[PDB]
Order: structure tokens, then sequence, then C-alpha cells
RNA sequence: ACCCACCCGACCCGUCUUGAAACACGGACCAAGGAGUCUAACACGUGCGCGAGUCGGGGGCUCGCACGAAAGCCGCCGUGG
RNA sequence: GGCCCGUCUCGCCCGCCGCGCCGGGGAGGUGGAGCACGAGCGCACGUGUUAGGACCCGAAAGAUGGUGAACUAUGCCUGGGC
RNA sequence: CGAAAGACUAAUCGAACCAUCUAGUAGCUGGUUCCCUCCGAAGUUUCCCUCAGGAUAGCUGGCGCUCUCGCACACGCAGUUUUAUCCGGUAAAGCGAAUGAUUAGAGGUCUUGGGGCCGAAACGAUCUCAACCUAUUCUCAAACUUUAAAUGGGUAAGAAGCCCGGCUCGCUGGCGUGAGCCGGGCGUGGAAUGGAGUGCCUAGUGGGCCACUUUUGGUAAGCAGAACUGGCGCUGCGGGAUGA
RNA sequence: AAGCAUCGCGAAGGCCCGCGGCGGGUGUUGACGCGAUGUGAUUUCUGCCCAGUGCUCUGAAUGUCAAAGUGAAGAAAUUCAAUGAAGCGCGGGUAAACGGCGGGAGUAACUAUGACUCUCUUAAGGUAGCCAAAUGCCUCGUCAUCUAAUUAGUGACGCGCAU
RNA sequence: GUGCCAGGUGGGGAGUUUGACUGGGGCGGUACACCUGUCAAACGGUAACGCAGGUGUCCUAAGGCGAGCUCAGGGAGGACAGAAACCUCCCGUGGAGCAGAAGGGCAAAAGCUCGCUUGAUCUUGAUUUUCAGUACGAAUACAGACCGUGAAAGCGGGGCCUCACGAUCCUUCUGACCUUUUGGGUUUUAAGCAGGAGGUGUCAGAAAAGUUACCACAGGGAUAACUGGCUUGUGGCGGCCAAGCGUUCAUAGCGACGUCGCUUUUUGAUCCUUCGAUGUCGGCUCUUCCUAUCAUUGUGAAGCAGAAUUCACCAAGCGUUGGAU
RNA sequence: GUCUACGGCCAUACCACCCUGAACGCGCCCGAUCUCGUCUGAUCUCGGAAGCUAAGCAGGGUCGGGCCUGGUUAGUACUUGGAUGGGAGACCGCCUGGGAAUACCGGGUGCUGUAGGCUU
RNA sequence: GCUUCCGUAGUGCAGCGGCUAGCACGUUAGGCUCAUAAUCUAAAGGUCCUUGGUUCGAAACCAUCCGGGGGCACCA
RNA sequence: GCCCGGAUAGCUCAGCUGUAGAGCAUCAGACUUAAAAUCUGAGGGUCCAGGGUUCAAGUCCCUGUUCGGGCGCCA
RNA sequence: CCAUUAAUGA
């Protein structure tokens, strides 16, 4: 009593009824599988950029008058 | 295989890397007072013949051996077992080979 | 069945080429690799540790981890009915550099070298590729003489 | 819509099967019966009430029960899920 | 990013009715069916998976309790025949 | 119980008959009851004392959600092609290139030896073959290859992109790097066609067969087993007289 | 089936029934008896082998050997040690118990074979007889005879797959 | 002797088992867990009881560093010493060696010889490989410590890479001033957490001998024994060439070394129909059909003098016997 | 033009033979007390400078071998898709598109980075 | 068919890769004995079946072919 | 897994710390007129291998290899 | 206590 053993004959056909995707790729990836070491120090970058507000609002506010001297001297 | 009776290695209670006692680890007898092996005594009390399975396909033709590595440095006394790989010859401080030699 | 080793019919593909053997040169360890590069796969017999499966010779990622001595890539394997995105850390000598992206690294250069050329003149040039046209008909011109006349041969037995 | 005549088509239904009209199986004909139900545990979807609440189980109070062994109610309105 | 619990590593600080093999806290890994200003409960309907006889009909079997030596098998008792 | 045949034990005997457990179990056969509409398969992966069966993916149906709008004004997606960029080691071809086989001449005491002839012998003249060399020549290789296609396989063809200014770092650090946060400025990103993404339940299936091309075993087969694709299965219709 | 030959038993026994009991059958019986076997009248003969599987005999000369009991430790559960019955091992017998009865080498005035001697696995190696049988694949063996013709029949031979 | 425990014996008796794949099943093998080259059609994937094979080991170094050299082979030389003993020079892309089967890889190595060593140590995750994207095994970069080596760069958490191996439950050992031992406190003990081991080779893992011709049941043409169907290796039959046989002379009759075809009158090969049955061999009787013609009718050729006999054509009309076994 | 030290690409660079090297170099060379390791200062290490381009090395040459790059081979072999094309088959022809490799015949025989010299 | 065994003087055979292919039964001497039987030792004794291959060297190791011989082939 | 024993000359057997003995066989010698038989001599011991108390061990004990027997069975 | 045998013709 043998049977067949293996074949890809209607298989193609079966993967490509529904459409065969490329994968979900989104914005932002995720950092599984980055080294413990810069994960851990990118997570104290990310905890510390807190600190430092009060002089990039300042300088930020400097770029923004010095966009307008800019723009006062070219109107 | 060889191994030697002595060998600078890991302890987990130092911490460091120390010298330990290397022998050899066998096993021991089943004290006839643990939960299984009195489950199984009142299991095989009573009639029913047997009720637990004896195995009986042995395939193997040798164990994974074990050292029994022991710390040598006292106010430690650390024992650790440290599997290795399966062989069916074995011994310690077993003739250390002599590189250069003549083999007659 | 066949088996299911990990370098199953790879004479050919984990093997150096002709008159090619010998020491890994320099250059090829000290490439550099950041983030996010394009990166083809292509394996190399002589290192060993880092080799990459034989499913991945000559698929082609992008790098989302650089460790020591390794870079790890997000490529893609079409398992039977759908890509995966999957990782895998591939050791440096195993790995080129895809010069996919730089063809279009350098018409990105040049549209925004021609969109900021003849923005305040107010002509608009077109940016976008185009496939080959029309051969834009013209005058096929000669010197006087005529055309060669080409026969066919008469046959005759090689062998 | 009853019968007959002509032209073309037209092998006997169900099933096992890759393949049945089969020299594969069941089958004379007709009337009646005849095969996915019920309980419990879940899961998902849907309809309704209330909403960080919800449900009254069980029990008790009202009607002597035609309709009823229905319905209504509970410092038990929450012991408990 | 942040927080809770289990486990691991590096170190310090605080408190007492009993100053202890006391109790609590920091930073960073990792596991959880977690939190991150709720969404469940109750009833009813449909489908699917089960346990039950489980869509219907079907065995060769096994166990328990009884009935038969009017046929036949054999032993005994009493008669008959060649 | 048997002068022994597993014979007889009420037409029942390799364990009688009646009743009950019992509607015992069965992956095994057979059957399964109204109409219309819409959608619509698989005999394949992996595991199982699994090969007549299940589970799991795949194929399928239903229930939906999140968005866009031929109402003067589209982000994305492909059994498609192109533009650049890599991968191969198959067909072909080669072995005057390597490995293995293998044909025959020619020139050279490399170098010995055996049947040999002139010689007590001699690399002293003649040639022979086993293993020698030098350029040649003939035929090959699925488990050979310097080369090496056609058909294929991944990538990129932009707003999730560039160009600036500044903070943070406990990583690295001659200064520096690298990464992360902010703020600001620039839109038709090759051809044609598509309205897309996503979450639950979920039946049936898990015996296949045939054909162009490639190909294994076999003398061959309406034989057995594979690769791409299309059909029959699930499909009528015109033709091949009949007919998968 | 008669004949033949074994085995057990002297009654608190042998064989057996029975859920049970000072229970029951043989037994209203007593080795010329009862129970269990093999072979199958008469005649003649019944060879060799106890290695194996059985059965059976004794043995503090004894390897293993449970429960109960004995001694030692501890707070005890518990552990340890000695002793350690029957039976298995060891040693005799037993084949009218089950059964088995092959190879190798040397060796005789033609060749051939071996009257004779040694060894093996494992203990001897098929004795007296018999046969191409109801028992022999080759095979329809070879010879004689019965026939015109005989894969049949009978009588001889033995090399007998496998008496 | 009885009552209750303990040990031996026990198919007298009871229950149960006696794997799977398989060109039917048993026997033969493992294609049952793995690895290489090919099949395989230039990404991957891809089958058969397709081919050649290999594995359940081995290594205190054959693991990890650092240093110095080059291997196999060939030529030339040198007392014994020749073709192979030992010394030297030159050529020497690997034609050697790296434990094994094969493939790949490697020349101041990954080989040989030395010196030191135990990264073959402990603890979290992530990823690849068969894959369902689940395990196990193997591997890949990293992270924290502790180390070895080297002058340092660095390398190493086993073997130059591809295989060398194993769930639940139970047992054993190790570790924490770890938790519980249910009224509270101590101790023995026991149960927990984690790591390693004792193994399931049918290798994602039952504990398992046969016979049935006294057999039974549910099924299968998923699958054989008959016939029918495809093919014709084999059996039988017919040509092509022509070195020779024939006193000379290939072809009157034959015909080697080679090669092309027919038949289902033999056996093979397959499993397409039939297992809710198609009565399974011979002999007797009886009818019809084919020609690949033994004889008869008509002919041609002979190594046809006559007789007798061979080759060939038209041709199945009519015949093809009686018996011993 | 050129060399030294460290190189990138890794034969257009290698291999065999011949010729030429002024200067700075690079080495050959002279010894073993110190550091160092060997049977041997041959190698390695150390301390130097009397000679030298003899050698390495640099450049050039060979109707050189090899290597790199082209033509021929050849639109040949092969190959995607198609036909109710041929042929008993084996295979072959066409449409449609791509398209090799030998032998054979030409050209070439290393570019370049960093730092420092020489030809003042 | 599959697994095999052996091809060595006229014959039964033997042969550790390096021998002058041991040796016996025959044929032919010869010694000895009074002459004979047995001898204790010698000569004329080999198509290592055949072909091809490795090794320095082959009967010995491998591959094919050619002759004699042993055993397996089960149910319907 | 535990316990009880053995491993010797080419072959078969004894032998307890102060040159391991016998028998079968090989080659020789001896007796007898000669042969068979008998007697004697020589060769041959990895005491399975190693380690340990000891001055010396095969002998007393363990570690690896076989030949056995008796017990007991949980993955 | 053990002790077997001496080839044919002259
Ligand atoms: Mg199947
Ligand atoms: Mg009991
Ligand atoms: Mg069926
Ligand atoms: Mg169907
Ligand atoms: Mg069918
Ligand atoms: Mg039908
Ligand atoms: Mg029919
Ligand atoms: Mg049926
Ligand atoms: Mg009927
Ligand atoms: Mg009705
Ligand atoms: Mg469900
Ligand atoms: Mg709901
Ligand atoms: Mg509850
Ligand atoms: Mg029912
Ligand atoms: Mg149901
Ligand atoms: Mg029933
Ligand atoms: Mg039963
Ligand atoms: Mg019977
Ligand atoms: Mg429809
Ligand atoms: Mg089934
Ligand atoms: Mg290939
Ligand atoms: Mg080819
Ligand atoms: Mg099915
Ligand atoms: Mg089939
Ligand atoms: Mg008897
Ligand atoms: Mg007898
Ligand atoms: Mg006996
Ligand atoms: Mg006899
Ligand atoms: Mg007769
Ligand atoms: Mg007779
Ligand atoms: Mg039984
Ligand atoms: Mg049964
Ligand atoms: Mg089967
Ligand atoms: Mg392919
Ligand atoms: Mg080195
Ligand atoms: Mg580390
Ligand atoms: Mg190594
Ligand atoms: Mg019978
Ligand atoms: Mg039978
Ligand atoms: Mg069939
Ligand atoms: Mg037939
Ligand atoms: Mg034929
Ligand atoms: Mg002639
Ligand atoms: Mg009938
Ligand atoms: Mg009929
Ligand atoms: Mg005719
Ligand atoms: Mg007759
Ligand atoms: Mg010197
Ligand atoms: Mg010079
Ligand atoms: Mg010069
Ligand atoms: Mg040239
Ligand atoms: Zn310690």
């Amino acid at each position: 009593a043998k049977s067949k053993n293996h074949t890809t004959h209607n298989q193609s056909r079966k993967w490509h009824r529904n459409g065969i995707k490329k994968p979900r790729s989104q914005r932002y990836e995720s950092l599984k599988g980055v080294d413990p070491k810069f994960l851990r120090n990118m997570r104290f970058a990310k905890k510390h950029n807190k600190k430092g507000l009060k002089k990039m609002q300042a300088n930020n506010a400097k770029a923004m008058a010095a966009r307008a001297e800019a723009i006062k001297a070219l109107v | 295989v060889n191994v030697p009776k002595t060998r600078r290695t890991f302890c987990k209670k130092c911490g460091k890397h120390q010298p330990h006692k290397v022998t050899q680890y066998k096993k021991g007898k089943d004290s006839l007072y643990a939960q299984g092996k009195r489950r199984y005594d009142r299991k095989q009390s009573g009639y029913g013949g047997q009720t637990k399975p004896i195995f009986r396909k042995k395939a193997k033709t040798t164990k994974k051996i074990v050292l029994r590595l022991e710390c040598v440095e006292p106010n430690c006394r650390s024992k650790r077992m440290l599997a290795i790989k399966r062989c069916k010859h074995f011994e310690l401080g077993g003739d250390k080979k002599r590189k250069g030699q003549v083999i007659q | 069945t066949n088996t299911k080793g990990k370098r199953r019919g790879t004479r050919y593909m984990f093997s150096r080429p002709f008159r090619k053997h010998g020491v890994v040169p320099l250059a090829t360890y000290m490439r550099i690799y950041k983030k996010g590069d394009i990166v083809d796969i292509k394996g190399m017999g002589t290192v060993q540790k880092g080799m990459p499966h034989k499913c991945y010779h000559g698929k082609t990622g992008r790098v989302y981890n650089v460790t020591q001595h390794a870079v790890g890539i997000v490529v893609n394997k079409q398992v039977k009915g759908k890509i995966l995105a999957k990782r895998i850390n591939v050791r440096i000598e195993h790995i080129k550099h895809s010069k996919s992206r730089d063809s279009f690294l350098k018409r990105v250069k040049e549209n925004d070298q021609k969109k900021k050329e003849a923005k305040e003149k107010g002509t608009w040039v077109q940016l976008k590729r185009q496939p080959a046209p029309p051969r834009e008909a013209h005058f096929v011109r000669t010197n006087g003489k005529e055309p060669e006349l080409l026969e066919p041969i008469p046959y005759e037995f090689m062998a």
C-alpha cells in the first residue's frame, strides 16, 4: 500500500492566491537585538536629554531671532 | 579520556579562579523515603501486579561522565558538577602521553 | 530524502574563486558600516566563524546592529508564503557594500542640484527618468556607393 | 395540460474513488416510519438591560393555585459567582 | 520612555520598644497570562470543540446471575432381545 | 464427559442456551430527507507505534473594523517590464589548463630491468615493452573544471528623503567619533495597471491523476518517483467518429 | 486393546476435587493394591552418550538468601553489622526422561577406501538392522524383471538433502 | 494442624502484547535520528528500498595563546647504504597534513616542533539552522565578571566549518546564614527554586514472544494469488551485411563478429478492473478461427542422374492416429 | 626622475636568462664583550664600518613562458515562450527574443597613498 | 539469478610479497644385500587458467574474462 | 548495580612472602642385536597489565580486560 | 609387578 511521498505542485498557486506580501515595514523599528551596552547608554542619553532644556529652548529662541534678522535683511 | 585531579577554574562562592580537586561522580542510594519512592512503594503494595513501567530498551553504550569539582582552599569547600561528553574510557592522572617518544 | 545540514551543497557557494585563495586583504576587514546601510551578502570560504546560511548568499538587507567585529542585518527571506524581515548576525568578511543605492543617491543629488538651478529662472525641466524612446527619425546617408548585396551561402558538409 | 408523429440530442440513480453507464456495490413496485437531537463546560460573533459594577442562586413574604406549579416584592438587593 | 512582582550584578544610605543573621530604599540586565483614569456582569441566538447512547444501523468479544444429560458422552440400578 | 474426532453436551460447541451490563467499542462499510442566490477548495509542510487516522500550517467561508473617494485637487500594493547593483557553476565548451580515464606516431644513453641478436662482457651498433622526459595528436566525466550563458533570485527607483543650527551620553575617545532628542527650509521621484491595510471565529482537505519542457530507476510500460506551469478531480460547450 | 517396561505411595501417605470445615473420590481400598506414563500381539534385539533441559540424593565442607528475631549509634524515626530456612549455585545418580549420534589429520606392495592411532565443539559420534520405503531435492538414481511400450509394481546397491 | 505475614516454584490457571516503511506480506535492508558529494534542471526548496559512503566514537591534548620552520614529491651528491635507513644543496601553490566519511578552507597557517596554560569556568537575554517559524541538538555575534597566553595589538567561553545525540514523571549530586514542613519554638527528616547526570536508537520518547490448515469479525481490488490491459528483458520467429563451412565457389543449403524487427502460444515487470466472490489445474466431449505448412493440389531452386530428401511461393480446403507410464 | 619605511589593489606585479646602477639609500660585509638562543654568532639577537655593487633590490631587454584585455571561433553551441511543423522514433527545421567557451591572431608587462631623503 | 570456493609437473596438494616454487604418489638411475621386498636420498620434472594494473620486485594485493564444484528461491 | 571466584611454558594442571613443580609435544642422549615401549637432559614461563604496606608479592589489596554463577528492578 | 615383533629364497 504505497503512496505519494512529496510534491510542490499546487503549492505555488495556493501561495499566490492570497497575495504573498512584503513584511510590515514600519517607521521607528524596534531595538530587539541591538548590543546591550549601546542600548544601556542610549537609555542613559534618553534619560539625561531632559537636562539642558533651558539651554535648548534659549538657543532655539536665539535661532528664531537669527532667522528673523535674516528675513529682515532679505526683505 | 584523560583529566587531571587538579583544575584551576571558577568557583561560585569565591568568585575567582581557584584550584579545585577533581574526582569522578557516582550515584547514591535511593534512601527509600523520598516522595516518589514512597508513592511507588504504596502503589506497588497490594495486588495489581506492577503499576509503573520497567524500561528494557537500552541503546547507549556509555554515559556522560561527571566531574565533582571540590575546592581546595578552606572556609569555602564548594562543590560543583561538570559534565563532559560521552566516552567509554576514562581515567585521572592517566599517563600524559609523552610527546616525542617511540611507539612500539 | 536529503540531509538537513547547514552546509549541504556549498561546494561552489562557500568557496574561493580561481587564483584568489590565501590571505584575505585588509581593506575588506576595515570597511565601515553604519545603521541602515544597504548591504549585500556573499559568503567566503576562508573565514568560517560568523558565516551566514546558504539561503542568504546573494541576498541584500539593511543593517540594524553593528557589533565589534560583526554586523547585524535585517534581510528578507521568503518562507514559502510570506517574506519575513529577519535579523542575522554576519561577520565582516562575508559582507560587501551594495551599490544599488549609490546610483539612486547620485540621482537624488543631481535632481537637487537641477532643482536649485532654474528655480529663479522660471523654466520647468523634466527630472524624472524615461525609458528607451523611439529612435528619432533621421537620414541614412551614403557617399555615392550602393549597399553590398548579401547572398545566402551554398551548403557544404563540414565533417 | 392527455395521446400520437417527425428532427436532433440523450447509457441507471446513490456511493467508494484519480477515474462509473459499467462485466464495482445497494436497488421488483407502492404506502407509512426513518437518521445531526437534549444537558453541562467553554470559545468567538450578534441582540437586550444595567454599568465598576452586574446577577438574584437558594430562601422568604403576597392568593384561596381556573388561567399558576405563572407573576410581583425583599434593612436576605448581595451570603456568594 | 516610566511603574509592579520574581530572579541576577554593583555599591551606598536611613529608622527603632526590643540596635539584631532587623526592616526599607538606589542604579542596571532579564522573565510575567501585568499597570499605564476601567468594561464587565446577567439573559437570549448562531457556529465550532468536547464529555455523555452523541447523526443513524452494524461486530469478533468480556463480565454477572440463572436453565437444560427428552438428543448425545460416560458410570450405576432394574428389565427386554439376539 | 470423551476406546480421543476438539467429538458430544436438546438441528447451537476450539467453550451451550436465556436475561442484564448494553443503545459495549470501532481510525472500519452503508445511508443521511425542501428550494433559490452568492463565494468556493485539497490530496501539500512538520509531528505522532503515524501509513485507511489525527494535530498543526496552507487552501476556504462568514462577521466586521480602519482609511481614500469623478463633488475641480491620491499615500500605498504587484507570479509585470525597465534602469543600475550583486549571487550562480546548469546547458555549452575544455582537458595543447589542474584531478581521474584513455589512442597512436616523432625526437631524446634522465634511468634501470625481462624475452632477446652480434659479443666472455661493454651506456659498443639494432629495436622492444614496464615505469621516463619533451612538444604533438584521438575520445571523454552526475559525484572533474580555467571559462561560461538563456531562463532566474534579492535590492533601490524618495517626505519613513535630503540640507542646516543646537542639547544629551555613564559607549569610544589626542582633539574626536557614533547614537538619541529638539527647531527650521525644500514635494509631482521610471512604464502601465490597481481602491488598500487589518482582527476574529472557521468547515472541508491531508489516497490524487494527466500533459509541453527538464529529469531519476528500469529493456520498456496506460510502470514507479521528482521540478515549473496548465488542466481533470470540481467543468458543462464546438471539434478529435467514440472518449478525463 | 492384551503383552512389555517405568515412576510415586505403608494411611498425619500417593493422585485428585472443594469458597469453606474432624470436608470428599480412589476407599465396602492396602504393594498380586491405587494413581501417573510410554510402547503396542508371537519371535529376536533394544547399541553409545548425563554436555544441555528435566527429575532425584546429602551437605554446617558452603557463594547468594526475605520476614521475624540479635547487637551498635542517635533524642527518635532511621541506619549499620553479624546470624542468615527452603530454593537457586557446587558435587553424584538418572536416557523403556525429553533428546542427540558430526567434522579434521596420518596410515595397507596398482589406484581408491581405511582394520589402527590422536584431537575439536559438547558428552559418544548411527551399533545391530533397514531403505530410493508412507521416509531421497537431485531423480523418471543404477541394474535385473514384469511390457510391444511402464515417471507405475517387485527384487537388489548405498553415496541415506533428512532411516 | 489452623489463623496471619515473608521467600522459592508456578502457563495448572487469568489478563495483555507480539513496532513501522515496504513496487502484496514474511524473509533480506533502514531509505526510522543524523552528516558529505550527486540526483537537482547556475537563489533557496525538491522524491524513490536512486548511487558512493560515513556516525552513536576520540582527544589533558588532537582544546587556548605566542614563537621558529615548511609539507608530499623530484633531481644532484655522500663509507657500509642498494629503489626505501641518515647528512647537505636546489626546484617545490600546496600536488602533504589538519582523528575519522566526503566537500570546502588553510603556507612565516588552521600543518610539525616547542614554552605556558585550562575560555572545555559562572550568569541574563537576542539570533540562525529542520521548522509550524514549536522544541531538542548544533552554531552565531554580543553583555557582566573572573582568567589563560603574548611585548602588545588581540585571540579563546572546546575541537578549521558542515553530525558525534535525547521531553514529562521518578531518582541522585551540588548551591544559597533561600522558602515551607498548616497552633507556636528547636533539631533530624521531607517537600520546594536552579544547574548537571541516570533514557527513551521505533532516536518529539508504550513496559511486550509465538502459532492457528479449528479459527472469527469490520473492511480493501488503497493490496497479491487467476484471467483480461501496457511492455517484450526472457521464450519463440523473420530479415540486413558477409570473415568463413561447402573437393574449387560467401549466399544450393548454412553462416561467426555486429545489427534491425514481429508475437502474446512461455516466464518475467506493473497494479489498471474485480475481495457485499468472475468456481482455482488437468483429462473426456464438442464447435469455430489463425498460419509461423507436417502431408495432400499447383509450382520455382538444389552440391535434383533415378529413388529418397532439403530451400521457397500461392494456399488453412481436407486430414494430423491406437497405446504402456 | 628615483629610493627608504609602512602600505591599498594583489602576476599588466610572477618565473627563466642577459645588460645597466651617479648620489641618498637598502643590503652584502667585520666580530661575539654586553642582551639573546643554537651542535655550530649558519638563523636570531647585540656591538660596528675596512671593502662592495659580486648578490638581493631598482630599471630595461627576450619574434620568452605565464598573466590582463580585445578580434576570430560565431550569431556557432546552448537557451525563455509558441505551433493540429516534419519524422515510426531518435532528433531536426521555423517564429520569437537573448547568446557562450577552445584552438587561432593582435596590444600591454604595474598604477597609487602617507612621511622622509638624493639628483643641493 | 545471489552469496561464494579452487584453478600451481601425469596426480593429491602446499607455499608471511624478497626460496633453487617444500614434498609425496609414478617414470629413470645409483648405493646396499648372497641376491630380492621396503628404504635414503638424486636427476629431464611445471602455459602459477588468461588479460590488465600498483609496487623496486607478484602465485600471494586489486578489476574483468574463462573452466570444476557447494547452498538459498516462502503464502495464496 | 551488589556479592563470590578464575586468568600461568606452544597446550593441560598444582603451588600461603625468605631460581614457580608435573604431564602432552619438539630436539638429543640412554636400555635392547634392532624397532616399539621405558628412563634422563635442553629449550619454552609478559603468572592479563599497572599501582600500593613491605627489604623482596603472581600469592595481601585496589584500578582497567574477559570467562562465570546468585540476587534485585521506576525514569 | 610389565616384556610386543623380527620380510621372501639359500
Ligand atoms: Mg499521502
Ligand atoms: Mg502483598
Ligand atoms: Mg475508503
Ligand atoms: Mg474525490
Ligand atoms: Mg480503484
Ligand atoms: Mg455512477
Ligand atoms: Mg467493464
Ligand atoms: Mg463495498
Ligand atoms: Mg440485488
Ligand atoms: Mg414518509
Ligand atoms: Mg473553538
Ligand atoms: Mg457576547
Ligand atoms: Mg469560581
Ligand atoms: Mg448509535
Ligand atoms: Mg454530539
Ligand atoms: Mg451493538
Ligand atoms: Mg478482555
Ligand atoms: Mg486437530
Ligand atoms: Mg454559482
Ligand atoms: Mg486507519
Ligand atoms: Mg550543483
Ligand atoms: Mg555537459
Ligand atoms: Mg483518506
Ligand atoms: Mg500508482
Ligand atoms: Mg517410555
Ligand atoms: Mg534406547
Ligand atoms: Mg543430566
Ligand atoms: Mg549401518
Ligand atoms: Mg499399470
Ligand atoms: Mg523397491
Ligand atoms: Mg495464558
Ligand atoms: Mg487477547
Ligand atoms: Mg506492514
Ligand atoms: Mg533552480
Ligand atoms: Mg603561528
Ligand atoms: Mg566575555
Ligand atoms: Mg586546532
Ligand atoms: Mg493439522
Ligand atoms: Mg499453510
Ligand atoms: Mg488495483
Ligand atoms: Mg495474468
Ligand atoms: Mg528475444
Ligand atoms: Mg572459402
Ligand atoms: Mg456468482
Ligand atoms: Mg460464471
Ligand atoms: Mg504463407
Ligand atoms: Mg488412454
Ligand atoms: Mg655573522
Ligand atoms: Mg647587488
Ligand atoms: Mg649587477
Ligand atoms: Mg608572451
Ligand atoms: Zn572557593
